[PDB]
């Protein structure tokens, strides 16, 4: 019994099969993330990603920021998180504009792990990526607003 | 491809070169229609490349300008200004 | 109204951001 | 004039346990190379990318991502094991291109069916100075 | 693609051909020396610019010269 | 199968024929010199036995004889030490009053005004103060007069002669055969038991009879010349009975298993001796006794001739699991046919061991009057640290040499090595990520503190008074160590070391020997810096070893060899792709890491440990505890450490320490000189040498041996050698001057 | 005097430095026994310092405001002992060395393997050649005049 195997049994592709790389639970978890929901509208996946990330970013800015001790710690940190979300939206938009064209199909792989055809993920198109990045921006702003509202605006004892 | 030990065929180059998606779902939307019907309707105006880029750039610029030009004294010590008398140099001043 | 307060962010944050975005778009795409 | 051998899929590939030095996206979108040999007996050889692999009995086919890798593998097969080899260039369109040995005889041995390319009929010290080829698209050695 | 040139001082020793690590050089029939051989460079598009051929040439100055030129993915030796 | 003695008679006849021919080993070298490059090559491959030939037997015989020669050199060095201590030293004056006199065992003749270096070291003596710590060793051994030192020097000279003769005899008269060298089971059995265990038993026996009674008399206050000679304590046993009553019964407790009766001189106290400031000698004797038992038992593991024992092949091949295939199968054949594999393993282990030796030796000082000899402590720590670092880098060098030369899967195949070579890309990528992450968070915090301090925002700094980064784990571990005696280790009275805690400061002669070392935010930051540097140097060395044979850039890198300049400017440029160049870079990074480690040790010791005790018990530390608050910024390291402590060395002119200032400046010069070689290429130098050679040709004074510029690899080697010499020597001068003037 | 300096013999800072040096040396002497080896060494060093300063004053060196001797190399005949006659001595010795080495190189240049006699010095020939450097000033002069010092055709 050996645990590590070559990719799909093909030993000449630069990768391996390992419990970390390909275990049942890990594979399921990775496939169930918005980035890998190929058959879903890119806008909704972007919404989910943006919500998660915007809510994430508020904490470090608020607690570790230069105005953490000041009474306006929540406001300052939330504004910083929103600004970072805006900059990330700028980065996404320029990446999509530079890396995609309207008249080209999706650059995503068209084959699955068993060798059967499937519609390439539309996220890697021009308008698909535009929808995904718009959804990400909206979700990020919403997540920052929610995290800011959850604290400070409402007490809610934490820590 | 994959007959026994063969790992090459011109008929299917995509499989031969390992052009798979290790984690693509190929599953239907986990969201119910109602939630998507709201998100796709309220987040619609932000899904244009040029429009979104221009709006983001100018809106962020105006927001930064407004927030920096109207900062309160407890925010930035730079603009609150000095609060002590100035010292003299060794001979200048 | 403090003229430096308006311009320092404008030239240190807005201007580099827009310039880098524009130049990345120009340098990084087929014409 | 030496019909180049046609690449034959279904030929077994060498026994290998997998590696992180294999193909990448360049093979998927640009090109990759395939080398074939015979190897009279099953034996273990050093891969050009990772550890050790075993050549199967009879024909063997190996796909590499670089032509230089194919040449190194062919050199080892030719000098260590005394095996005859040929490798191809495969494009994503499905094209195959016989590469080496181009005319059935290795490039080391002179063949009466080769024309000269990039041969200058003068010593290297008789090239014009750059000033004579300035503002013309040519280079002093291209003349 | 780098530019490889063979000059008429070549003595057809074949040492450059043995050295090329991408099969760029060849031996072709010729009549100006005892070996009736001279080097050729018909596949310079696969040249990586290693200049390993020049290190093997016994003539002085060299009979094979490699001039590095425009770089391609083949000339840069990139596997990705 | 059996273990026996195998040799060959008169393999090489001693003669002078090959002396007259420079470079007999290589045929082309034997032919003669064509260019000056030849000369350098002759030295670059002097000890590369495996390249001059391919027979394992000849390589093994040469290695054995060279070992004998080096052992002879070491013995000569030790004999010189003992002779200098005997004649040109103030050892007896120091013995009468240790804390009062500064040890010295070197005088300089008065020739060009250099006699200023013969400084006032005390004890009616003028010489150069020595930081090697030999006086403490001799005191701990029981040496009281110079007759004993003279006898030891003569004996060491005789043993050096014996080692030299043994080397000659074994290479030229009786050379062991290959099967003799390949017998590793008996070798391990003898070294574990015959050498280490038996040697430790012998040293314990000496300590029981000579060290203990002599040091007890010395600590009782008896003048050294009035003490009975070490042999008397053996003739008349009541001499020992007086100091320790349990010697009265004599051996019968040992044979009736009434070993408790030996508790008088075989103790488990721990801590330091309050009088001398070192470990209890009754603890060291027991230490060596227990070590002797353990090694004499461990040296009975491997089977040699009588069936009982372990076959190393069986042990290796019995280990293998689902994640490693058939791992450990074939390693025995690899490690008994390649010398470079063994050399790399042993070099790594010896380097780590030397580093551990430094750590443990300043942790709990083992020699009397060593803790308060601050110069000795600092010098010993720094010396052992550098030696260990160099040995570790050599480990990587020789692992790469083996990989290029002796690794062969067709005949000697190993599974673990194959799997490592197959996922080297993942290994190196993750190591690279770890290096980047550590570099950002360790050094980035320093830059953050510096920027905050410059902007007048000390409240935002990562300090003990602003944002604390307390090493909770280290604090917990040392707290558990402090509580250890009487709780988890009942038989010990004092903790292992006084750095753990528990208070009980120990001082000698008005100077602090040791006291608890506190760990704070600065310690956290410097420890993470250490981790970062070690990881980066490991990255360089491991990448050099793993990618020695091939890579995605040059798929046939092994065919070029272990040492070579490049593979041309193709593929964008293939400069420094060989494993030797990876060792060359690892040298720079090892220098960086060890320099930071020794700087941390020196500053922490001066700030929080070393110092002077007073009547009320108020400790005044050499540096008034500024490490905790000043070491958290780069400006503090530049100001409160380098600038502040360089005053001692730069001022040394006009005194006995002027040599240290001279060496300071000279080391700076040599280091800056190295950059000449590290930054340039040999093409420019060859072109310049062309014009020089023409100028010589114009006067009929051109050399016949054509003067070529140095090879590329030689340029790199010269650059790194000069860089290391200059840096290490300037640090050496700085440390020695600072600690001798302030200590 | 020259360059505004004054003779060391009548200079004052020179004498002050001399006194300070001797005082510094004597400070260490009083610590040891009057007639021990360290005391004898320190006394010898003090005597050496006194002799050095007296000799510097005797030879007529120039001392600046710093109180240290300064060397005049303009060519003034009052100071030829500072740079010019030592310079002539150096030129003689260095030409000796260079001429001897060149003679050796020219002598061994005729063998089939001259490099062998370069990494292994042919001492027998070298001992005969080294003495030509006594008269190299004449040999080189006539070598130049005769026109074979410099390799023609180059
Ligand atoms: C006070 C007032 C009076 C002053 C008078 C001063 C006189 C000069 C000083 C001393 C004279 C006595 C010297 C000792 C006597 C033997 C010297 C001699 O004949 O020894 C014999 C040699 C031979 O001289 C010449 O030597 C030349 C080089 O030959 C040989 O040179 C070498 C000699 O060992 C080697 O053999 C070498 O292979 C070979 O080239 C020539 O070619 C001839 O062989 C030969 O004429 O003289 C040598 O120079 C030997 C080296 C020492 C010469 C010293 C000259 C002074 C400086
Ligand atoms: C060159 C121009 C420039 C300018 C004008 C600023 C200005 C500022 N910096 Mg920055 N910085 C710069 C360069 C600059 N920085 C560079 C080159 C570096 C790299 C070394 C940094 C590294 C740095 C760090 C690590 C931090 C700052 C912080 C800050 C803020 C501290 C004062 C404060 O508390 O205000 C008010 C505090 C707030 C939290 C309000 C946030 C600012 C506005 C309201 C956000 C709105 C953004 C808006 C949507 C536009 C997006 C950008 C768009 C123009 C593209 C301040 C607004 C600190 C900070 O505040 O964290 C964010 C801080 O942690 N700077
Ligand atoms: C090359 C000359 C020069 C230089 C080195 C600077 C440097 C500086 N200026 Mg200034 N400025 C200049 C010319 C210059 N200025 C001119 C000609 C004017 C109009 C009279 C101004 C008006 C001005 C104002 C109102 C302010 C500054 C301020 C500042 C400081 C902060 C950064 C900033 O606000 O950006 C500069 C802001 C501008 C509005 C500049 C616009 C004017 C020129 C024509 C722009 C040049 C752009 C051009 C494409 C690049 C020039 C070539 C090369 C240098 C790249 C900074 C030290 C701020 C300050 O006071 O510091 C606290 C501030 O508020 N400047
Ligand atoms: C005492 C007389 C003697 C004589 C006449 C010879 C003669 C010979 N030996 Mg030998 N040998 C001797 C003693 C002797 N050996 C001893 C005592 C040892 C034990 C170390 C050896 C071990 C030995 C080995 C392993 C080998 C020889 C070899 C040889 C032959 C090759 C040339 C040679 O010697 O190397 C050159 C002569 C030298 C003097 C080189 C210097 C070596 C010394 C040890 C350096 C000293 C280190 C120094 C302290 C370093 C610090 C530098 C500092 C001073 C700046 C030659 C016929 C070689 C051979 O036979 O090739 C097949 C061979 O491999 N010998
Ligand atoms: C790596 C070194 C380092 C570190 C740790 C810090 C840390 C800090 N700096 Mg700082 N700084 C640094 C270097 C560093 N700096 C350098 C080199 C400079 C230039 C000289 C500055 C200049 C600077 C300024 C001017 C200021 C700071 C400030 C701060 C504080 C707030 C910054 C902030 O909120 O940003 C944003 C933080 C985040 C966006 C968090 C991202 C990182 C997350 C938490 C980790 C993600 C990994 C995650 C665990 C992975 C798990 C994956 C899993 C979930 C799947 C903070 C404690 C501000 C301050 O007020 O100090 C108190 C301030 O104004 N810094
Ligand atoms: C009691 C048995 C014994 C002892 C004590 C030693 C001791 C030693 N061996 Mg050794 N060895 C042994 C058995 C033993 N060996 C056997 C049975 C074999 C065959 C398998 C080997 C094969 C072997 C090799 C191949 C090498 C050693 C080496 C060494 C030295 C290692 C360096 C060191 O630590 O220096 C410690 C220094 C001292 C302890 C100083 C005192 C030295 C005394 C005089 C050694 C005498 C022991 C010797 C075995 C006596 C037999 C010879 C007799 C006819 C006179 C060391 C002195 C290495 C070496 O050459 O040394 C540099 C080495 O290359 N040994
Ligand atoms: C017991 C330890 C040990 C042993 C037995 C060896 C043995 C060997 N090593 Mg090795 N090595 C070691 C440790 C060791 N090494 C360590 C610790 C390092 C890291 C620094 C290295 C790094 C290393 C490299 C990079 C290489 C070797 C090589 C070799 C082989 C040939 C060495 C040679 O003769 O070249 C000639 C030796 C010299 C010219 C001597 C160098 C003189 C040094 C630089 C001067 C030292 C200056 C001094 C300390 C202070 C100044 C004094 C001065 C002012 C007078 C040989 C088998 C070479 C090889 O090819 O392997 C097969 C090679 O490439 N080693
Ligand atoms: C968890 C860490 C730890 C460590 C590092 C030690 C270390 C030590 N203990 Mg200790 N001990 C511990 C936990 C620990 N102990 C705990 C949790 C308890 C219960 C509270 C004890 C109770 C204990 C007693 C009663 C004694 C020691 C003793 C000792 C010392 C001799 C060890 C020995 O007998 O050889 C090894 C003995 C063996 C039988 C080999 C088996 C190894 C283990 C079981 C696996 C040694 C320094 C002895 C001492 O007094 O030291 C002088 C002793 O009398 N320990
Ligand atoms: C006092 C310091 C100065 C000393 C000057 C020494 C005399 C220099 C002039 C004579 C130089 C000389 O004759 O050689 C002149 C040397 C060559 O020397 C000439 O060589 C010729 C060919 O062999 C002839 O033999 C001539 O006789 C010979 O003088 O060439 C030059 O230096 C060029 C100067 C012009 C001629
Ligand atoms: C007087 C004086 C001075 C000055 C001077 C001058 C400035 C002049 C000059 C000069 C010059 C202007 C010189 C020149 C030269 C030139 C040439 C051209 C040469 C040559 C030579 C040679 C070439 C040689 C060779 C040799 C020899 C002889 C030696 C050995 C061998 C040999 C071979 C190496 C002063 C004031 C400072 C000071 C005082 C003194
Ligand atoms: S430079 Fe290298 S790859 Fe190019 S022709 Fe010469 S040997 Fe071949
Ligand atoms: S190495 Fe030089 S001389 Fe020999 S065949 Fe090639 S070009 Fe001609
Ligand atoms: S610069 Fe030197 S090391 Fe780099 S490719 Fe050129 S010859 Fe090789």
């Amino acid at each position: 019994y050996q645990v590590v195997q070559p990719i799909n049994g093909d030993p000449f592709i630069g990768s391996l099969e390992t419990p970390v790389t390909s275990s049942p639970l890990v594979a399921w978890y990775l496939s169930n993330l918005p980035g890998y929901r190929t058959a879903v509208n890119p806008l909704l996946r972007g919404i989910e990603v943006g919500l998660a990330h915007g809510f994430l970013l508020v904490g470090p800015f608020v607690k570790a920021g230069p105005l953490r001790n000041t009474e306006i710690a929540g406001q300052a940190g939330s504004l910083a998180a929103g600004g970072l979300v805006v900059i990330l939206s700028i980065c996404l938009t320029i990446y999509g504009i530079s890396s995609f064209n309207e008249g080209d199909p999706s650059t995503a792989p068209s084959l699955t792990l068993t060798g059967r055809k499937k519609q390439p993920d539309q996220l890697q198109t021009a308008d698909g990526w535009a929808k995904f990045t718009g959804g990400f921006f909206f979700g990020g702003i919403s997540g920052v607003t929610w995290a800011f509202f959850l604290l400070y605006v409402l007490d809610l004892p934490y820590f | 491809y994959g007959d026994k030990s063969v790992y090459f065929d011109l008929e299917d180059l995509g499989n031969t070169t390992g052009q798979w998606d290790l984690y693509g779902s190929d599953a239907p939307s986990p969201y119910n229609s109602l939630q998507s019907k709201f998100f796709e309707t309220f987040a619609a105006p932000f899904t244009k490349r040029g429009l979104l880029l221009k709006f983001l750039i100018l809106g962020g610029g105006s927001t930064l300008a407004y927030f920096s030009a109207t900062a309160s004294g407890d925010i930035l010590p730079i603009k609150k200004g000095p609060q002590l008398p100035p010292q003299l140099g060794p001979r200048l001043g | 109204i403090n003229l430096p307060s308006l311009f320092v962010p404008l030239v240190g944050l807005l201007f580099p951001a827009v310039a880098m975005a524009s130049l990345f778009l120009h340098v990084e795409k087929r014409l | 004039g030496f019909t180049p051998p046609e690449l034959d899929p279904n030929t077994p590939s060498p026994i290998f346990g997998g590696s992180t030095g294999g193909l990448l996206r360049k093979a998927q979108v640009e090109e990759f190379y395939v080398i074939t040999w015979e190897s009279p007996k099953e034996q273990i050889f050093e891969m050009p990318t990772g550890g050790a692999a075993i050549m199967r009995e009879g024909p063997n086919l190996l796909k590499l991502a670089r032509k230089e890798q194919c040449l190194a593998l062919g050199t080892r097969l030719r000098s260590k094991y005394k095996i005859k080899y040929q490798f191809y260039r495969v494009f994503p369109s499905g094209e195959v291109q016989y590469l080496h040995p181009k005319d059935g005889v290795y490039p080391e041995k002179v063949n009466p069916g080769r024309q000269g390319v990039g041969v200058n009929f003068r010593s290297i010290g008789k090239n014009v100075s750059p000033i004579e080829v300035k503002f013309t698209g040519k280079q002093p050695y291209d003349l | 693609s780098h530019s490889v040139k063979i000059y008429d001082t070549c003595i057809g020793c074949t040492q450059c051909v043995r050295a090329c690590p991408t099969d760029v050089l060849e031996m072709i029939p010729w009549g100006g020396c005892k070996a009736k051989q001279i080097a050729s460079a018909p596949r310079t598009e696969d040249c990586v610019g290693c200049k390993r051929c020049e290190s093997a040439c016994p003539t002085d100055f060299l009979s094979v010269r490699v001039y590095l030129w425009h770089e391609t993915t083949r000339s840069m030796g990139l596997a990705y | 199968p059996e273990v026996k003695i195998l040799v060959d008679r008169d393999p090489i006849k001693t003669s002078f024929e090959q002396w007259a021919k420079p470079g007999h080993f290589s045929r082309t070298i034997a032919k003669g010199p064509d260019t000056t490059t030849w000369i350098w090559n002759l030295h670059a491959d002097a000890h590369d036995f495996d390249s001059h030939t391919s027979d394992l037997e000849e390589i093994s015989r040469k290695v054995f004889s060279a070992h004998f020669g080096q052992l002879s050199i070491i013995f000569l060095w030790l004999s010189g030490m003992y002779f200098h201590g005997a004649r040109f030293s103030n050892y007896e004056a120091w013995l009468n009053d240790p804390t009062h006199i500064r040890p010295s065992a070197q005088v300089v003749w008065p020739i060009v005004g250099q006699e200023i270096l013969n400084g006032d070291v005390g004890g009616g003596f003028r010489g150069i103060q020595i930081t090697s710590g030999f006086f403490q060793i001799w005191r701990a051994s029981g040496i009281t007069s110079e007759l004993q030192l003279y006898c030891t020097a003569i004996g060491a000279l005789v043993f050096a002669a014996l080692m030299l003769f043994a080397g000659w005899f074994h290479y030229h008269k009786a050379a062991p055969k290959l099967v003799w060298f390949q017998d590793v089971e008996s070798m391990l059995n003898h070294h574990l038991a015959g050498l280490l265990g038996l040697g430790s038993l012998s040293w314990a026996g000496h300590q029981v009879h000579v060290s203990l009674p002599i040091n007890q008399f010395l600590n009782a206050g008896v003048d050294p010349k009035e003490i009975p000679l070490p042999h008397e304590f053996i003739l008349n046993r009541d001499l020992l009975a007086q100091l320790y009553p349990s010697f009265a019964e004599g051996a019968t407790p040992f044979f009736t298993l009434n070993w408790s009766k030996y508790a008088d001189f075989l103790t488990f106290r721990g801590g330091l001796d309050p009088l001398t400031g070192g470990l209890w000698l009754t603890d060291i004797a027991h230490h060596h006794l227990a070590i002797a038992i353990l090694f004499l038992i461990a040296g009975h593991m491997y089977r040699t001739n009588w069936g009982i024992g372990h076959g190393i092949k069986d042990i290796l091949e019995a280990h293998k699991g689902p994640f490693t295939g058939q791992g450990h199968k074939g390693l025995y054949e690899i490690l008994t046919t390649s010398w470079h594999a063994q050399l790399s393993i042993n070099l790594a282990m010896l380097g780590s061991l030397t580093i551990i030796v430094a750590h443990h030796m300043y942790a709990m000082p083992p020699y009397p009057y060593l803790a308060t000899d601050y110069g000795t402590q600092l010098s010993l720590f720094t010396h052992h640290m550098w030696i260990g670092g160099f040995l570790i880098v050599g480990a990587a060098a020789h692992a790469a040499i083996f990989m290029v030369r002796d690794y062969d899967p067709t005949t000697r195949y190993n599974d673990l090595l194959d799997r490592v070579l197959r996922h080297r890309d993942a290994i190196i990528s993750h190591l690279n990520w770890v290096c980047i992450f550590l570099g950002f968070h360790s050094f980035g915090l320093y830059i953050h503190n510096d920027t905050m301090s410059a902007l007048g925002r000390p409240q935002d700094m990562f300090s003990d008074t602003a944002i604390q980064l307390q090493p909770v784990f280290a604090q917990w571990i040392q707290n558990t160590h402090a509580l250890a005696p009487g709780t988890t280790a009942p038989g010990a009275t004092t903790s292992t070391s006084l750095t753990w805690g528990g208070g009980d400061l120990v001082s000698v002669g008005g100077k602090v020997a040791l006291l608890p070392i506190p760990l704070g935010t600065a310690d956290f930051l410097v420890h993470h810096i250490h981790a970062f540097t070690i990881h980066v140097t490991v990255l360089i060395l491991l990448k050099g070893v793993l990618f020695a044979r091939s890579s995605r850039l040059i798929p046939d890198k092994a065919n070029l060899g272990f040492r070579f300049p490049c593979d041309g400017p193709g593929r964008g440029g293939t400069c420094q792709v060989s494993a030797w160049d990876h060792v060359f870079l690892g040298l720079f990074w090892m220098y960086n890491a060890i320099s930071v480690v020794i700087f941390h040790f020196s500053w922490k010791m001066q700030s929080d440990v070393w110092g002077s005790i007073n009547d009320q018990g108020v400790v005044t530390h050499i540096t008034g505890g500024n490490f905790a608050q000043s070491s958290i910024t780069i400006n503090g390291w530049l100001r409160d450490f380098l600038w502040a402590q360089a005053s001692q060395v730069i001022q040394s002119y006009g005194s006995s320490l002027s040599a240290y200032g001279l060496f300071f400046l000279g080391a700076h010069f040599v280091w800056a000189f190295s950059l000449m070689f590290l930054f340039s290429g040999r093409g420019y130098w060859q072109e310049l040498i062309e014009s020089i050679v023409w100028a010589h040709n114009k006067l009929k004074v051109a050399p016949a041996t054509q003067p070529r510029a140095l090879s590329i690899v030689q340029g790199r080697a010269v650059g790194v050698t000069h860089y290391l010499l200059g840096g290490i020597a300037t640090t050496w001068a700085f440390f020695l001057a600072r600690i001798i003037a302030v200590g | 005097d020259i360059a505004g300096l004054t003779p060391c013999k009548d200079s004052k800072q020179f004498a002050k430095r001399e006194k300070q040096s001797i005082k510094k040396l004597e400070s260490s002497l009083k610590l040891y026994a009057p007639d021990s080896a360290p005391a004898l060494a320190i006394n010898a060093t003090i005597e050496k310092t006194k002799r050095r300063f007296d000799n510097y004053g005797k030879q007529g060196l120039l001392c600046g405001a710093d109180g240290l001797p300064h060397l005049i190399v303009s060519g003034d005949q009052r100071h030829w002992g500072e740079f010019i006659t030592p310079g002539i001595l150096f030129l003689y010795i260095a030409g000796w060395i260079g001429w001897v080495g060149r003679s050796y190189l020219i002598a061994i240049r005729d063998d089939k393997k001259p490099t062998q006699k370069e990494i292994i010095i042919d001492v027998p020939l070298a001992t005969g050649l080294v003495f030509r450097g006594f008269s190299w000033p004449i040999a080189a002069y006539r070598e130049l005049l005769n026109g074979e010092l410099v390799a023609k055709d180059v």
